[PDB]
RNA sequence: AAACUUUCAACAACGGAUCUCUUGGUUCUCGCAUCGAUGAAGAACGCAGCGAAAUGCGAUACGUAAUGUGAAUUGCAGAAUUCCGUGAAUCAUCGAAUCUUUGAACGCACAUUGCGCCCCUUGGUAUUCCAGGGGGCAUGCCUGUUUGAGCGUCAU
RNA sequence: UGUACAACGGGGUAUUGUAAGCAGUAGAGUAGCCUUGUUGUUACGAUCUGCUGAGAUUAAGCCUUUGUUGUCUGAUUUGU
RNA sequence: CUAUCUAGCGAAACCACAGCCAAGGGAACGGGCUUGGCAGAAUCAGCGGGGAAAGAAGACCCUGUUGAGCUUGACUCUAGU
RNA sequence: CGUGGAGGUCAGUGACGAAGCCUAGACCGUAAGGUCGGGUCGAACGGCCUCUAGUGCAGAUCUUGGUGGUAGUAGCAAAUAUUCAAAUGAGAACUUUGAAGACUGAAGUGGGGAAAGGUUCCACGUCAACAGCAGUUGGACGUGGGUUAGUCGAUCCUAAGAGAUGGGGAAGCUCCGUUUCAAAGGCCUGAUUUUAUGCAGGCCACCAUCGAAAGGGAAUCCGGUUAAGAUUCCGGAACCUGGAUAUGGAUUCUUCACGGUAACGUAACUGAAUGUGGAGACGUCGGCGCGAGCCCUGGGAGGAGUUAUCUUUUCUUCUUAACAGCUUAUCACCCCGGAAUUGGUUUAUCCGGAGAUGGGGUCUUAUGGCUGGAAGAGGCCAGCACCUUUGCUGGCUCCGGUGCGCUUGUGACGGCCCGUGAAAAUCCACAGGAAGGAAUAGUUUUCAUGCCAGGUCGUACUGAUAACCGCAGCAGGUCUCCAAGGUGAACAGCCUCUAGUUGAUAGAAUAAUGUAGAUAAGGGAAGUCGGCAAAAUAGAUCCGUAACUUCGGGAUAAGGAUUGGCUCUAAGGGUCGGGUCGAUCAACUUAGAACUGGUACGGACAAGGGGAAUCUGACUGUCUAAUUAAAACAUAGCAUUGCGAUGGUCAGAAAGUGAUGUUGACGCAAU
RNA sequence: AUAUUGGCGAGAGACCGAUAGCGAACAAGUACAGUGAUGGAAAGAUGAAAAGAACUUUGAAAAGAGAGUGAAAAAGUACGU
């Protein structure tokens, strides 16, 4: 995940299963203050959910997962 | 053959999952679980079936609510604020 | 970028690493002795079978 | 299967979380009486049926 | 790149479920999935074939203009030209014979 | 003659009897009457700093609040004198709350994490479109309110 | 440490059936030349002829050798 | 390819104790008893006389005051019509 | 005599060792049994008088547990097959790499998938157990990572069918029935904002709902990328739906276009209630045509291989997506015209005064071509550098041909039927003419362009001689797609390329008896119940073929001959000048003649034995899954019986209930 | 007044004492089988205290032999006798 990261304007996050890439889109809208643009969920098989989210550009997740901190 | 070769052909089930008792027993070519007739409204159990009646019946599971009927008659089903 | 793994998760919680292979291999071990007791004391009533045919007659 | 719906990719992921050992600190307990897992499955051995 | 694939997980080869092999810029095969072809629309009365109408199927005749859809007549895009022909000198010839038992 | 076979003893092995034990049963007796539409019993899923279970519990998730007790939990790590105190604790007590998805199960359906409708609200140029949040929509029956029907029927 | 033994090689005997390669003025007939020919001549052309009773194999449970090369003291037990 | 010999791996059926014969008698056909013949460790491959060889509380026959499937103008009743 | 427990008693024994257990050590007792010593061991136990029982085992094809002899034995033997060196490691017949040899041989040991399984996928570490030998290996063990969708599917529709309501039955759990004998319902203008309705202003009489990851269906492609994911991600290029909305263009001041004889056309170009029509929406076989992909093949630009000799050689790359614009056709249709000396016409016999032939045109756009996408991508080759990152540079990526070829798609036709070969959602159009509208103005959102959004769940992997079921890592069983070359009629068999595997416990030896596969002198069914088994015959071409017959067959009847290789001849087609002959392209098929050989030649594979008669069943077909495939069953055909719906036959506990019956005696039912 | 093999809380037994007694003294209606109804187990004890064998040495490693803990390893988690 932290080659999408990099290569990418990706960020991976957990999310709740009852989440439904609308109210993904707006948490990150709002925690982060980042404009997202495209939302891709998945569920991995121990049960929990995941989420790739792709920032727009004039906004590098690098810079936003130090501002976080696991880089 | 009626033996190893036809246990070949059994791929297809006639049994899942019951939403109410959650074991493989909901027919599904009618709709109606074997061991708690779910759309029914009442649970299947039959007084020959003396030990099914001890494998769902009451004090099987968590009893959320029910545990603690004693703790409060005893008490006296009072309410309010607990004390100084 | 990397600092943890299960290793040096368990070294906290008690046991470290040849502690864990000791207690891996009594537990494997323990494992083993009841599959034998149980290939044992299945091996009577494991060949009973309930409708065998037979073939022979004549 | 491949196709498959989600109770019953739900019930396989509470199936692979319990498709694990025993944790050693466990048997470091003062009065003990698990020594393994017994309720342990493989999709070798025995088949789950849901 | 011969012997292709299936694309979707229909594996049975219904009607729904056809293929054409292409040879990609890749310079290998790869199956892609046509879909069902589009009858012509066919006339009320003789029951023949429309001639200006375009053969789609029916939900794409909504993403289409009103002239892949008509002809410029009075029944035209449900009726054919001759039976309209027909349905023309009937009624004039009906309507004046009654105009004829009259006077 | 030795090997081999047999018998007895010692020591060692296989195996788990006997002896001793026992937070378990079984039976008798005494007392009490306490489930649920204010959503039961039961089920599915999930929850711990490191747990698969059993026990507990529900997104406030091995638990919160309150009351009493008055310094532990302890497998490890972590906390630490708040320890002459509104205060430790997998403590006890329990009268305040939470109480996922379900289930008589209640919007429709359910081999689907499927499809709706009403009200309030927010955003997007938006009474109509999309999305988010909050609250409602089952059936039978009763008492009553409201509206309406029937040349059934009265007076005018 | 020898008329020793073996691995090879050689010779015999035997079986098969006349090798690869080369040559040919053989070779139905077709295509090229020029005299138009009792083989005129050149190219292909299964095949045929000569070298060629050749070549191949030959003890693995055949015979022979007097050539080449090499080998020849490891272990155990046994007494009137 | 096996069988056979070897390295490794490694079960089962069956089993009163067991395992040389002849005649005798005997539950009338003995591996054991009685009288005789005989008799020498340990054994390998085969074999298919024998062990009234193993498999299966005979299936045929009979008895049972045990049953069942089936038939009929058997006895007693019955749905329906 | 003895055992488990109870009441009394010995002020009983005992951690200085109770109970228990071993003891070819001792004593007593006829005996059941009791006592003692030794060793072991570690916490409770006894004698006596009495009470009381779940009180004493060699057995019960006894119950449970455990252990033996046989036995280091039977035996680990189908699936063509393994070998050398090295690396790793404690250790290698079995791991990895390389070299060799070989197999599946495209109806596969390949590449994917449906059910099903459930993390078996991938990596790192590892070998106690599993892999019936081994193991450093692994579908095992341990820790972890991993499945990205507006377009694929589910979701939506309905089929066979299931199933509530209202109602009716039933003691009742529950049953009938599914629009029925129900007061079964929303939706739009005025009323212009009170939007509650006065009217409106009328619209069938509907009326649940569930049900297909293979039917119906709104919309997607290329390249690249990962340890493991991808039509999902990255990049680029597109489309559909639902909404908003603004300009451009179109149309209009005579408000709602214009042309064309016509079939019809166009960038567009109001159209409500209601009604109608179409698509959705359909069998199967046969041959003919057209296309795509593949196969075959020529020239050229590059690379590799062989080369004692020959080979302008053998192999290999030379590609172009969805989408979009322009054009493109069999059928069908329009205009002019008016046919027998009847013509046109297909492989196939239909078509024309209901207007053929012919001349000129219209449409459908499967499909194909050109261009955009798209060369910048991908591929092939050469060249320069580097563990930075793995890059950089250059060049080529072209023009063709052929066919009873293969698969597949599709069209126009034909045959077959006492068989005539799903529905619904959904979309569109038409008839009708409600209501409405204008001048910088209004309609245009079916013209072009522009703005926004597109949710939820599945998505890894196998799909089987190791991932499913079969007690298992079982020679069994389980749906389907793609499909190369040669031989040859052939997807047969045999060999091979791509791709994949080279796994199945091994070594040595070669006795009997066996399993599987072959041969056999002379005779030739004497064997045997019996020609069981095996053999012989076997393909193609030509000749020749009986009785009997339902005249269709019998029939490959029987019975004969030929078959190779090489050199040749001939006929069979299309182009272009000659036929009111010529150069040229491109074919695989047929016939014939010579020559030739150890008389061989369907050379391996593949591949019918034949005939005369009887019994029986007409035929094809069906059954006893796992002892009987048969003469039995069925069958068409023949006949009989009941029944005219208030009904025949059948059902149900009953019902305002049901099958035949979406029926009606050329029918249904029963024999 | 009577009933009460169920539920809640209490007290007791001439009862069973881990093949017994509830099927279950333990993570038992558990694991596991079966399509499903349903069926349905096994398995208690180291020692007072883990002091659970530091260290040495052979071994590839398990493990071994010495040492050591302990009252006792004739108690070494395969552990009461
Ligand atoms: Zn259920
Ligand atoms: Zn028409």
């Amino acid at each position: 995940a932290m080659k999408k990261v990099e290569d990418g304007n990706i960020l991976v996050f957990q999310v709740s299963m009852k989440a439904n890439k609308y109210q993904i889109k707006k948490a990150v809208k709002e925690l982060y203050e980042v404009d997202v643009l495209k939302v891709n969920t998945l569920v991995r098989p121990n049960g929990t959910k995941k989420a790739y989210v792709r920032l727009t550009a004039d906004y590098d997740a690098l810079d936003i997962a130090n501002r976080i901190g696991y880089i | 053959g009626k033996g190893t070769p036809s246990f070949g052909k059994r791929h297809n089930k006639s049994h899942t999952l019951c939403n109410r008792c959650g074991r493989r027993s909901f027919h599904v070519q009618k709709k109606t679980c074997s061991s708690c007739g779910y759309p029914a409204a009442k649970t299947r159990s039959y007084n020959w079936g003396a030990k099914a009646k001890r494998r769902h019946t009451t004090g099987t599971g968590r009893m959320r609510y029910l545990k603690h009927v004693s703790r409060r008659f005893k008490n006296g089903f009072q309410t309010g604020s607990a004390s100084k | 970028r990397r600092t943890i793994t299960a290793a040096d998760r368990r070294m906290v919680s008690g046991v470290t690493e040849k502690q864990y292979k000791k207690g891996m291999k009594k537990m494997q071990q323990l494992e083993k002795n009841a599959i034998n007791t149980q290939i044992r004391r299945e091996i009577k009533r494991v060949n009973f079978q309930t409708h065998y045919r037979d073939e022979l007659l004549q | 299967a491949a196709q498959k719906s989600f109770r019953i990719k739900q019930k396989m992921a509470k199936a692979k979380k319990q498709n694990r050992p025993l944790p050693q600190w466990i048997r470091l307990r003062t009065n003990n009486t698990i020594r393994y897992n017994a309720k342990r499955r493989n999709w070798r051995r025995t088949k789950m049926n849901i | 790149a011969q012997r292709v694939t299936f694309r979707r997980r229909n594996p049975y080869n219904t009607r729904s479920n056809k293929i054409k092999v292409v040879k990609t810029p890749g310079g290998i095969l790869r199956a892609q999935h046509v879909k069902k072809l589009a009858t012509r629309p066919k006339c009320g009365d003789c029951g023949s074939a429309l001639q200006g109408i375009s053969t789609l199927r029916p939900r794409q005749y909504a993403t289409v203009s009103k002239t892949h859809k008509t002809v410029s007549r009075a029944y035209g895009g449900s009726r054919c030209a001759n039976c309209v022909k027909e349905r023309i000198i009937r009624a004039f010839l009906i309507e004046e014979q009654k105009i004829v038992k009259k006077v």
